[PDB]
């Protein structure tokens, strides 16, 4: 039975292709993050004691790192997701040039949010 | 039988324009039908056609089929069969509207009718003012036509054996053609397709030359198969060299460029076509425009550069808008293969081997013809031809622009339209014996066993160079006699050529060797014929016989394969709906 | 100047699995050539090398290849666009399709998705034209950028969504053809067509990755086409 | 069918984008995050409802989305149905657990 060339490592991918493979990853990650975020939010409400116990957890550097990633993943999914929707509604052109241009602006808008995320967590 | 047998009413060898129309038609007529093709149907040469289809639709200005019949008969230099040409031009319009109804995406006039453009050899009132009757889709018409015909075959659930290579015809002990053997390219399996009607529709053979507008797959397979079957070929010396191929590339730029307002310039910037053809100018017959450009070069009035000797084709004055709208195809072609942007600078062109006027002689029905010992016509039972592989002949010694596509459709249709009566008329054919089938395989078996023979690469190159230097636009008696001798030599070398790749899973090498056999037979029948015709008519141009000889050569030449000798057939000059156009002096 | 290639090889009767083989070609320094030129010449030196090609002018769509990681046609990719000092020119089959032999893939599923969208004019025969169907230049333009497709398989074989569901997703090439009949004024089956494209896979598997656009040798834009199809689909079922 | 998914996903996206703006709104302008200003925010009817509304939105949005992913990568029918079962129960838990957390504040 026959072989197929699907060796992902031997293929060029444009910035637009990167843009959405990340959108997919960021989405799956956010799905997990919601349970983790809920588990935390639940703690920080049950009692005055639980809240201290939570902001204690948020003190840990290892936690602060994860928390920033989680927020950066969500940041990305939102920005790139709005980019997507903008095409679906005709505010963005579906040409290749316009795809590259918007994929870049997405990345920049995300890096700026990612920082403002670290600042919120530091 | 030690070989699978696949039986059909009709087997159509070839899936380009003519073959797909014929398949489509035969099928809707009740009969079973196998469509064979050595490439995927939409990769056939027809896809590369640009200009459009010539047909008296009368959309652009009021027209008349007889005007078109005149243009053709004159363009053919009076060896086109008038009864068939009458059939074509007259039927044309309906056959072409039929395509539009199949969805073919033609370009449009303001009122919403099929766009038509001026083209080479098109007059009103029997040789009058210039006409514009070539219906087109931009300059991608061939592409539009072929893809439409495929979809029509898809819709119609036609049986298509894609990427199967027809080897050779199969003859019953009565001399009737009862199908053919074919090699499945993917798996390597060899099968016998058994048919009451084998329709050859294998296209041209421009690859017997060194430079051609033809695709790599145009290797005259049909001519070879026919010759080896004992079936004569006709007018094989009439090879049309398109005036404007891209210099140093061979890739065609459409005659639509000149039909839209472009003209040819030489090194001094003279529109030299007004000299060679006062009335029609750059839209004169093709054989004429070809020679003119070649003369301009042959006297140091040609231009030069990285492309080689060439003439300049000027378009820029039509404006970016018109170029991008009416001729976007040659924009990419000229940019890609000439590094010239036709919007600013002229395109470097030179006549290039383009279309094969010759081929298997047929009646309008599509039935293949041979001659008996008395020289009279006889029908080859079971054999048919349509398209470029056929010589009907509607093009005589020079084909008109847009007239090939018309041909494909009209005669592909006709062949199917008349297939029932053809089969009934020929009567039941006796079965092929096992050794009859075994014979077809001989050619293939040789290659499969020859390991230490000659290099086919060198043999092909020798062949092409030979035809290029000896049977090009201008011919002389000496060269042709020597070319012919070198061919005999080259052809000996080939009987001992080697198949370096022995495998069976998609072995393209075996195919290309099988093809070379046909390049050979074709090249040979062409050379033997070009010698034979001791005059000058249409494309055929001899220095040692510069005059058109209507007393001895108002006829077709016929190449008898068994005796490797030449002979003649009458040109028909009896239309049915109007009086024949008498042969007169032909100038543009 | 010398040219170095690394080409995908595979023959079921000999090769246990596929493999990359090295090739060298002496190239006329001054002149530039097309990849297909090289391929044809390599075959003279090694007659076993199988690939497809016909028109050699970028129209037939035969010779689609993954060249240096990206899809395109050998007959119109210049050597000078693939050549970089110190690295071999890497040539592999189009991604995702079964490999028959060497650089030849099995286009089966590609054609299959094409037929699925019923790629032929469907006119119900009412109000027939006196002669040709009358189509105003304005309407005819809507076909532009759609009818020129050469079914070369470049776009679809570079689309992940097609990789994962080559038989449920139509792919760029196909959806382009579908739209080509969806906006043909002469086609009277527009709604029936749309109803066949309303499931979750046919059209909607597309995320706007835009690989399709960047590879099309005819410069067509399957992304925009699929865009229009989605509008029509919402217009109809929303 | 597909047109339904297409719309539902994008609808829930708009809702969730509004929720995020509102939640980032609070965070960006509150300063001293004492246990009291935190619990006060989450006692508000607006915050309770918006949050539950947001949780439903995830249920729908995330389910559609995760389904698309699975049907690209997870071929075997058994394994896939199993993964969907988890993913869905997980999502439903999310909404229920939220109903338990906020209702009690
Ligand atoms: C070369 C060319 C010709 C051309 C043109 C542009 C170019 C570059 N533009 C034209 C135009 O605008 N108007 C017009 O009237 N003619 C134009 N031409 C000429 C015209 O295209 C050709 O004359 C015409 O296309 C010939 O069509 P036909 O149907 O006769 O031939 P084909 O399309 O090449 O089809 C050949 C088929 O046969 C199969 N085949 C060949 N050998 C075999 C074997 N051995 N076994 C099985 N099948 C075989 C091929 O697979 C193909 O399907
Ligand atoms: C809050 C939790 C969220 C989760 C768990 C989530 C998850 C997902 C998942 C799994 C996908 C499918 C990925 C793919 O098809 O590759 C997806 C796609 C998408 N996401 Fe979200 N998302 C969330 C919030 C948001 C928000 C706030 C937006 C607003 C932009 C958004 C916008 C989108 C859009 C527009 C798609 C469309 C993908 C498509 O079907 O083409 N998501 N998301
Ligand atoms: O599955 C995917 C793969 Cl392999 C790639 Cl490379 C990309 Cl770009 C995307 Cl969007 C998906 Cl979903
Ligand atoms: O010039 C063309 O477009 C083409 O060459 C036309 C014919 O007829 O062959
Ligand atoms: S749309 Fe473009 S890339 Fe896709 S098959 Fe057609 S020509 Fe090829
Ligand atoms: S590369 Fe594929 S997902 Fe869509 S825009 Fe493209 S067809
Ligand atoms: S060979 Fe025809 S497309 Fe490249
Ligand atoms: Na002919």
């Amino acid at each position: 039975q026959r072989p197929v060339n699907l060796d992902l490592q031997t293929i060029r991918f444009p910035i637009t292709a990167i843009a959405s493979i990340l959108h997919r990853v960021s989405g799956v990650i956010t799905f997990v993050a919601v349970g983790i975020l809920l588990w935390l939010l639940g703690t920080s409400l049950s009692s005055p004691e639980g809240f201290e116990q939570a902001s204690a957890i948020m003190g840990s550097f290892f936690v602060k790192f994860i928390m920033w990633g989680i927020l950066t993943a969500l940041a990305y999914h939102v920005v790139v997701g709005i980019r997507h929707m903008m095409m679906d509604f005709g505010y963005l052109e579906e040409t290749f040039e316009a795809g590259k241009r918007s994929a870049k602006i997405s990345f920049v808008i995300t890096v700026v949010l990612s920082l403002l995320a670290g600042v919120l967590v530091w | 039988m030690k070989l699978p047998v696949r039986e059909f009413d009709a087997v159509v060898i070839g899936a380009g324009g003519a073959g797909m129309r014929a398949a489509l038609q035969i099928s809707q007529s009740g009969q079973t039908c196998a469509l064979l093709s050595k490439v995927f149907p939409t990769r056939s040469h027809t896809v590369s056609a640009q200009g459009g289809i010539t047909v008296a639709l009368g959309n652009t200005h009021e027209d008349n089929w007889e005007w078109h019949m005149y243009d053709t008969v004159k363009g053919s230099d009076y060896i086109g069969d008038q009864d068939a040409i009458e059939y074509m031009c007259k039927t044309g319009p309906e056959a072409i509207l039929e395509l539009e109804h199949m969805g073919l995406p033609f370009s449009r006039l303001d009122d919403g009718r099929i766009y038509q453009r001026p083209f080479g050899g098109q007059s009103k009132n029997f040789g009058g003012e210039q006409a514009a009757r070539t219906a087109a889709a931009a300059d991608r018409t061939g592409h539009a036509l072929l893809h439409t015909l495929y979809q029509q075959n898809l819709k119609n659930h036609t049986t298509i054996f894609s990427e199967w290579y027809a080897l050779d015809l199969v003859k019953n002990q009565d001399g009737a053609v009862v199908g053919c053997t074919a090699l499945c390219i993917e798996t390597g399996e060899v099968v016998y397709f058994k048919a009451r009607a084998t329709v050859l529709a294998t296209g041209g053979a421009g690859r017997i030359y060194q430079s051609t507008t033809n695709a790599h797959i145009n290797t005259g397979d049909g001519v070879g198969m026919a010759i080896r079957a004992g079936v004569p070929v006709q007018d094989m010396e009439m090879w049309q060299f398109h005036p404007t191929g891209i210099a140093g590339a061979g890739v065609l730029v459409t005659e639509g460029c000149r039909g839209e307002g472009g003209y040819l310039l030489n090194k001094h910037g003279e529109r030299f076509m007004e000299r060679y053809a006062p009335n029609a100018k750059d839209l004169a017959g093709r054989d004429v425009v070809a020679r003119s450009i070649m003369i301009e070069i042959r006297e140091g009035r040609g231009c030069d550069g990285p492309w080689g000797p060439h003439a300049k084709l000027k378009l820029d004055h039509l404006g970016k808008e018109v170029l991008e709208s009416r001729l976007p195809g040659i924009l990419e072609l000229s940019r890609t293969f000439a590094h010239v942007d036709p919007v600013k600078e002229p395109i470097p062109v030179i006549p290039t081997c383009h279309y094969m006027m010759g081929g298997i002689p047929t009646k309008v029905t599509g039935q293949a013809l041979t001659v008996n010992e008395k020289g009279e016509d006889v029908v080859v039972p079971g054999l048919f031809a349509v398209g470029e592989i056929a010589c009907v002949s509607v093009h005589g010694a020079n084909r008109l622009g847009g007239n090939s596509l018309l041909d494909l459709v009209v005669f592909g249709r006709a062949a199917g339209l008349h297939l029932q009566e053809s089969i009934a008329e020929q009567g039941a054919l006796r079965d092929a014996s096992e050794s009859d089938v075994e014979a077809s395989l001989d050619r293939l078996n040789r290659w499969n066993n020859n390991r230490n023979g000659e290099d086919p690469v060198a043999i092909r190159k020798a062949l092409q160079e030979c035809m290029q230097h000896n049977f090009s636009v201008f011919r002389e008696g000496d060269a042709m006699a020597k070319g012919l001798e070198q061919l005999k030599v080259i052809r000996e070398r080939l009987k001992n050529a080697r198949l370096d790749d022995t495998s069976s899973e998609f072995n393209t090498q075996r195919v290309e060797c099988l093809e070379l056999d046909n390049l050979m037979e074709t090249a040979y029948a062409t050379a033997v014929s070009a010698n034979f015709r001791t005059e000058s008519r249409g494309a055929h141009s001899r220095f040692d016989f510069p005059d058109r000889d209507d007393e001895n050569w108002l006829c077709h030449s016929l190449y008898l394969p068994e005796s490797e000798s030449m002979t003649r057939r009458s040109v028909n000059m009896e239309p049915k709906l109007r009086p024949a156009f008498p042969p007169k002096i032909r100038t543009y | 100047m010398r040219l170095e290639f690394s080409i995908y090889r595979y023959n079921p009767d000999v090769d246990d699995a596929p493999r990359m083989q090295d090739y060298t070609l002496e190239a006329d320094e001054g002149r530039d050539m097309m990849l297909l030129d090289a391929l044809i010449q390599l075959k003279e030196k090694d007659p076993s090398l199988s690939f497809r090609r016909s028109c050699r002018e970028g129209v037939c769509g035969s010779d689609g290849l993954n060249m240096n990681g990206k899809n395109g046609l050998a007959c119109i990719t210049p050597i000078s666009a693939l050549n970089q000092p110190g690295k071999k020119i890497v040539i592999r089959p189009l991604p995702g399709l079964p490999v028959i032999r060497d650089l030849v893939v099995d286009m089966g599923q590609f054609y299959a998705q094409y037929e699925k969208i019923k790629p032929y004019l469907l006119n119900n025969g009412q109000n027939p034209p006196a002669r040709e169907h009358l189509q105003m230049p304005e309407q005819r333009e809507k076909l532009d950028g759609l009818y020129e497709c050469i079914l070369c398989a470049c776009c679809s074989t570079s689309c992940p969504s097609f990789w994962w569901n080559p038989d449920k997703f139509i792919g760029p090439a196909g959806l382009l053809a579908a739209y080509r009949f969806l906006i043909d004024s002469r086609d009277t089956e527009t709604d029936s067509r749309l109803d066949g494209l309303s499931d979750a896979f046919s059209v909607f598997r597309c995320h706007s990755i835009m690989n399709c656009v960047s590879v099309c040798p005819k410069g067509l834009n399957p992304t925009r086409a699929i865009g229009h199809i989605k509008s029509m689909l919402l217009q109809r079922n929303a | 069918n597909g047109v339904h998914d297409f719309i539902l996903v994008r609808a829930t996206a708009i809702v969730l984008t509004l929720y995020i703006i509102y939640m980032v709104g609070f965070f960006a302008t509150s300063g001293e995050l004492t246990y009291e200003v935190w619990i006060g925010f989450f006692a508000s009817a607006f915050t309770k409802v918006f949050t539950l509304l947001a949780l439903f939105s995830i249920l729908i949005h995330a389910w559609i989305g995760m389904w698309q992913v699975l049907t690209d990568y997870v071929k075997p029918l058994a394994l896939r149905l199993m993964l969907q079962l988890v993913i869905v129960v997980a999502l439903v838990v999310y909404v229920i657990y939220g109903f338990v957390v906020v209702w009690g504040v």
